[PDB]
């Protein structure tokens, strides 16, 4: 739909839209952009995760509040069809991103930092399509998920020091993923504390201002491991 | 439902 | 596009998203309601109008942040461009909220309540036209703000206790019309301090739930006189 | 911009 601006002019108006809080603008700007077919920078890369993470946010919450009163009125149709009506919104936005990163920005990313960003959105996806999802399909959209995600790790753990703030999110959420999608709470808390203690030690190396972008993650992992213990 | 912490916008 | 689904179940829906927060939903199930042709209930005008105001609150919001931006550059076409595209989709929210309006709410609006609900939705749509209008253009969107919500004064002046609190809430809306489209900031405290007092001498007749309920709108009269006066 | 109050919600 974007085929006829111009790359810079998408990338110019996906901030103009963020700074007026207009997150669908935002989202199909960066689409626009990504299908120029150019890899994206590192500021590119953030525009499309937060424009796209708060479209599918806000379905999330609107899913949760409908699948609520789903729950109650069973313990009419317009309740399930509407919850219904949003979650496939929320299925076609996830397939949207998702398609994206296999068209063809995962196939293209070769910096560590480039494709362990886009292998953990890829995880995201999957985990936002799994908390919607039931029965068999459930589980082959948690595999993707964890597939994606492990993949991601393996890199991080390879390419990046352990307080590298992607590496750092990447676990967060793969903790996330394994406390209440894929049922391994376990997993999730020695997941975070590794994370958590690993950054620690590698804090001596940062300056001032890294110091507290990686501090700042460490503390939802932290916030999370204070809930799950 | 209690949400956890997630990277990035606490968008929902 | 709503024609397909029950009246019942388009308010019921409106219901459901009003509590998912998913106002440009709400505001699409009661057009359909609207357009089955009924009059509308007292719960149901106000969905609408809770509605169409969370949409169109969104895009003024946003409207003016392009704008202050817009002009900082003023003192690429990017900037213009997007405010232009946000400012034509809050014209086309507003028209279709006036084309409601028009066909065929207010004329089949024949007690004071609905009536002045109406005329009171027709001057503030109007009024959010104007904020947006230049030249000539605004000057004929300012007289038909201006003529809505002068028949909607009168006929609430005429049928309506000084409390009632569509009554307040219009003359709240009209002062603030006065303030700042019409460049009129002492018929704006004029109105405002005469139906605050009004009100007050009215009160004594009310019951501690309509109590609150005029209270509250008084409140913002004063609000608005603080920063007047 | 300073925004006045109006009914209904502040949703601007
Ligand atoms: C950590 O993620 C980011 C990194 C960098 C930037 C950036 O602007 N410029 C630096 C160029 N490399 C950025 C801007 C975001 C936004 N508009 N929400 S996120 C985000
Ligand atoms: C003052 O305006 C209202 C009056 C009444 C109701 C209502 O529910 N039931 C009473 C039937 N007459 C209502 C519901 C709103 C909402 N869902 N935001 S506003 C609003
Ligand atoms: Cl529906
Ligand atoms: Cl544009
Ligand atoms: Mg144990
Ligand atoms: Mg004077």
């Amino acid at each position: 739909a974007m085929g006829s601006m111009e790359r810079a002019s998408l990338i110019q108006k996906a901030k103009l839209a963020e700074q007026a809080e207009r997150y669908e603008d935002m989202a199909a700007f960066m689409k626009g952009a990504v299908e120029k077919g150019e890899e994206l920078s590192c500021e590119e890369r953030n525009l499309l995760s937060v424009a796209y993470k708060n479209v599918v946010g806000g379905q999330r919450a609107a899913w949760r509040v409908l699948s609520s009163i789903e729950q109650k009125s069973n313990e009419g149709p317009e309740v399930r069809e509407y919850r219904e009506k949003v979650e496939t919104e929320l299925q076609g936005v996830c397939d949207t991103v998702l398609g994206l990163l296999d068209s063809h920005l995962i196939k293209e990313a070769g910096d560590a930092e480039s494709r362990v960003f886009y292998l953990k959105m890829k995880g995201d996806y999957y985990r936002y399509l799994a908390e919607v999802a039931t029965g068999d399909d459930k589980k082959r959209i948690i595999d993707s998920a964890r597939s994606a995600y492990q993949e991601a790790m393996d890199i991080s753990k390879k390419e990046m020091p352990p307080t590298n703030p992607i590496r750092l999110g990447l676990a967060l959420n793969f903790s996330v993923f394994h406390y209440e999608i894929a049922n391994s709470p376990e997993e999730a808390i020695s997941l975070a504390k590794t994370t958590f203690d690993e950054a620690m030690a590698d804090l001596h190396t940062l300056s001032e201002d890294s110091y507290k972008d990686s501090t700042l993650i460490m503390q939802l992992l932290r916030d999370n491991l204070t809930l799950w213990t | 439902k209690l949400m956890f912490k997630t990277e990035g916008p606490d968008s929902d």
